[PDB]
RNA sequence: CGCAAGACGGACCAGAGCGAAAGCAUUUGCCAAGAAUGUUUUCAUUAAUCAAGAACGAAAGUCGGAGGUUCGAAGACGAUCAGAUACCGUCGUAGUUCCGACCAUAAACGAUGCCGACCGGCGAUGCGGCGGCGUUAUUCCCAUGACCCGCCGGGCAGCUUCCGGGAAACCAAAGUCUUUGGGUUCCGGGGGGAGUAUGGUUGCAAAGCUGAAACUUAAAGGAAUUGACGGAAGGGCACCACC
């Protein structure tokens, strides 16, 4: 008889400063009752929201995961809790006539977050190249992984999350990657394919408004 | 007590298109996908185990979903569809593209459209025996 | 006598190949031997791809695209049409066909 | 006969011819 | 090609084959002489060295050793023997 | 369910195992921008104006 | 169901590359041909063989057919066989040659010629398709 | 959205690589190996094959101990069926995982022993070496990577040729064979009985190795050809077919 959405509220969660657009969607959460608060319930959220609906003009093909820490003034507040690129943009370079590095590090920001980051770097044929395949030799693809992860952990363990994501944006990093492995082997399509949160600090208000400054 | 839908935008929604081949849910979510706002399968209309995966099913549940939506303020949907994935089959059930069709006729707006099937990195051994299905 | 040179399959120089399971029956297949499809689609069929583009919210989405790679044992590849029976002169023809 | 079952005939005998002489 | 004079060939032909699949087998191999810009003693280096040569004079090497010829080093002139 | 002078320049033919539906490929006459492909029983001549009645739902396969 | 059978064909082209001057778009003459040297002795006959000459012909103006041969068209075709240009196609007055050719005549004591012309050979090194 | 357990390393992944074979695919480190290439090093016949003997040897199976997700012999149901005791579906024990000890078998296959020589061509590909216009990164000539064009040596193969062979299918070896002899090991002698009995031996057991005869039989079999048939595929036709 009664619809259970005639208790319910609807709250707009927000993004951090360092993304163009700061409203990213609504959400919705049942009225507080008994020792349930509207909160608890909320804090626990993730939102998979691709890159281009959190700037003006950058790679749809890229997601990130936020997840709400608390709700101010029923605006929920969102931190970075993951990146990733879509199913159909990973799937549509892995092609078969060329060798995958797939590097990852557990490295640590300068504020306290565990991050672990997954880069992916594929081989790049010559455009005079008449051979059908582009594999590199073991010992390139140790020399490529390496720079990779070293590359992976000089750009996020000499800053902190907010940097971090900031240069997460354009991918700088995987630009890097590819013109350093340059000169070992040519590679193609380079990002950080994924960074997923292993730990993080402990919950401060301070930090959490300080990121949308 | 409802949303706060201005004048122009649209608020959204996440629909979970779980296309497999016995029947096709759809579901839908909030962005978050934790509170979920109404699911209508394809034997919630039909009852014949043999149309339950049809397109018409398809069709049929997501015109109810489209319409339970839009009474409940969602105006615009995003597009997260599966098969079954896991070891079984990894493509869509006879019902996603019917399914996603009939939410486009039923004047929603599709926003961004991907693939949650399960895909392991060779996961355990697969239903069937050593010789499969002999039949 | 020997149907194939290759044995109806591409395992050559080395002794064991890891199988792989039928994606139509779940029957275990050497890598080599089974028959391997790959489909690159769009998620929506071509006759869909007006109306989701038509109540799509960006202008000019471009729409996604459904990889799968299929390994199919060689009775539902028959069973499938997938491939077919050849004549002895035209089974040693390994040319891909035009499509 | 398929020679594998044939096999297994056989040596369910001998196993029968093993038991009878314990 | 039904007629090749085996026992007089071409030198080009020669050069072409294997170090053993020649009429006579001679290596591929060669002695230079490497001379350093500050000393004046001449030092012999096998062209396929397998061990890193110093030069005695100058804190330089002349070659380090590869898969197969030595690589020689910037500065130091080489000049083939024979 | 658009009205339109349909100016049809593309008849394929005829199939089917009844062997009445032919394949119309209504374009729309002064547009270039999008076509329809569908069975229909009769005489749909090529070259001929069809009145536009609907602009979806194409021939089914399968 | 009107595919010409071979007799139709036949006796068409035969009488076309034949008397193909008393043969314009008509069926009398054909009939009247016919009765004078290879006289067919029916009528449906005579008018399916009527029928394809007037094809055939139809199919003649706008060039040779394979199966038949007029004096006419061979006349116009060794006419072009015989056409000799004014000038030589060979008769160039530089010819560009390659410097690797270029060797190849000097080594063939023709290295003096002064109708040659060195040309710049190829940058790349590079002619294949690529594999795949 | 988390936690845990066990499994397995998808896509890249190839008629590609390595290994004696069985077999081997996440990273990183350590350990000992190994082929090939390069060598105007070294020893100097130290070599090849190989009774006895020895090492290794998929899966399943056995024993003892951990583990136990999924799959799954047996088994319990539910369907199909004339009946199914099977195929199909839901479960489900041993097993499927790791360690130690057994076993020593596979269509363990290239159904093709190893060492050596000789006898056509072509295009590739993996490794090493060598030479050489040129493009590209290392923001510098030369190194060196990545390509490009060749050459050499081993390797997995491929196409082509009446080299030649073969019953042919086919094989660049399955050729260099009545023009029969490079060295050497194993092994077959019409089909069944039968890889059975028995003896020996090995094994906890399962079973493994060696292994007959009486008797019975005029064929069994290989490759290819034509036809017929196919609950094989692809086209076409028929109101004595269908809609």
């Amino acid at each position: 008889v009664v619809d259970p959405f005639s208790k319910k509220d609807w709250y707009d969660v927000k993004a951090p400063a360092m993304f163009n657009i700061r409203n990213i969607g609504k959400t919705l959460v049942t009225r507080t009752q008994g020792t349930k608060i509207a909160s608890d319930g909320l804090k626990g959220r993730v939102f998979e929201v691709s890159l281009a609906d959190l700037q003006n003009d950058e790679v749809a093909f890229r997601k990130f995961k936020l997840i709400t820490e608390d709700v101010q003034g029923k605006n929920c507040l969102t931190n970075f809790h993951g990146m990733d690129l879509t199913r159909d943009k990973m799937c549509s370079m892995v092609k078969k006539w060329q060798t995958m590095i797939e590097a990852h590090v557990d490295v640590k920001t300068t504020d306290g977050y565990l991050l672990r980051l997954f880069c992916v770097g594929f081989t790049k044929k010559r455009n005079n190249q008449i051979r059908k395949t582009s594999y590199a030799q073991h010992q390139q693809v140790r020399q490529i992984r390496k720079k990779m992860m070293e590359i992976m952990t000089r750009e996020v363990q000499t800053n902190d999350l907010k940097e971090v994501v900031n240069k997460l944006i354009p991918d700088s990093i995987g630009k890097d990657i590819e013109k350093a492995c340059q000169s070992i082997y040519p590679l193609h399509d380079v990002f950080v394919r994924k960074v997923k949160m292993l730990k993080k600090p402990k919950f401060e208000l301070g930090k959490l408004m300080e990121l949308h400054g | 007590l409802g949303p706060q839908v201005a004048e122009g935008e649209n608020v959204f929604g996440v629909c979970h298109i779980f296309a497999s081949f016995n029947d096709t849910f759809v579901h839908v979510t909030d962005l978050s996908g934790k509170e979920t706002i109404c699911r209508v399968t394809g034997g919630m209309k039909v009852k014949a185990d043999r149309d339950e995966s049809s397109p018409y099913a398809a069709m049929l549940a997501a015109q109810d979903v489209a319409q339970r939506c839009k009474e409940l303020g969602i105006t615009a949907l995003h597009i997260k569809l599966r098969a079954t994935g896991g070891n079984r089959t990894k493509t869509p059930g006879p019902g996603a593209q019917s399914a996603l069709r009939a939410l486009a006729r039923s004047g929603m707006k599709i926003g961004r459209i991907e693939d949650v099937t399960p895909i392991p990195s060779d996961s355990t051994r697969r239903k069937g025996g050593r010789r499969g299905r002999r039949l | 006598t020997k149907k194939r040179r290759n044995n109806g399959r591409a395992k050559k120089g080395r002794g064991h190949v890891q199988p792989i399971r039928c994606t139509n029956c779940a029957r275990c297949v050497p890598k080599d031997k089974a028959i391997k499809k790959f489909v690159i689609r769009n998620i929506v069929e071509a006759a869909a791809v007006r109306d989701i583009s038509e109540a799509s919210v960006f202008d000019a989405y471009v729409l996604p695209k459904l990889y799968v790679k299929l390994h199919y044992c060689v009775s539902c590849v028959i069973h499938s049409k997938v491939v077919r029976n050849r004549s002895r002169e035209a089974r040693k023809d390994r040319t891909p066909p035009p499509r | 006969m398929r020679a594998k079952w044939r096999k297994k005939r056989m040596r369910r005998l001998k196993r029968k011819r093993r038991k009878m002489r314990q | 090609p039904l007629a090749k004079d085996l026992l007089h060939p071409s030198p080009e032909e020669e050069k072409r084959k294997h170090k053993k699949k020649r009429l006579v087998q001679s290596p591929n191999s060669y002695f230079m002489d490497v001379k350093c810009p500050g000393c004046y003693k001449i030092t012999t280096v096998f062209s396929h060295a397998q061990t890193v040569v110093l030069c005695v004079g100058c804190s330089t090497v002349l070659c380090q050793p590869t898969g197969g010829k030595a690589r020689l080093t910037e500065g130091c002139s080489f000049r083939r023997k024979q | 369910q658009p009205i339109k002078l349909a100016r049809v320049t593309k008849v394929l033919g005829r199939t089917g195992s009844q062997g009445q539906c032919t394949q119309v490929r209504v374009e729309f006459m002064d547009d270039t921008s999008r076509s329809i492909i569908r069975n229909v029983k009769g005489p749909v001549r090529e070259g001929d104006v069809l009145t536009l009645l609907e602009s979806e739902r194409e021939a089914r396969r399968l | 169901g009107r595919v010409r059978t071979k007799t139709v064909k036949k006796a068409a082209r035969v009488i076309i590359e034949k008397y193909y001057t008393r043969l314009g778009n008509d069926f009398h003459t054909n009939k009247r041909v016919c009765e004078e040297i290879a006289i067919i002795p029916s009528k449906k006959l005579r008018n399916k063989i009527a029928g394809y000459v007037t094809h055939l012909m139809k199919r003649i103006q706008r060039g040779p057919v394979r199966g038949i041969s007029i004096k006419l068209q061979e006349e116009e075709r060794e006419r072009r066989d015989n056409y000799v240009p004014e000038v030589s196609a060979l008769d160039q007055e530089i010819i560009e040659v390659d410097p690797d050719t270029k060797e190849m005549l000097k080594l063939l004591d023709f290295g003096s010629l002064s109708n040659l012309q060195v040309t710049q050979p190829t940058v790349g090194m590079n002619f294949k398709t690529p594999r795949g």
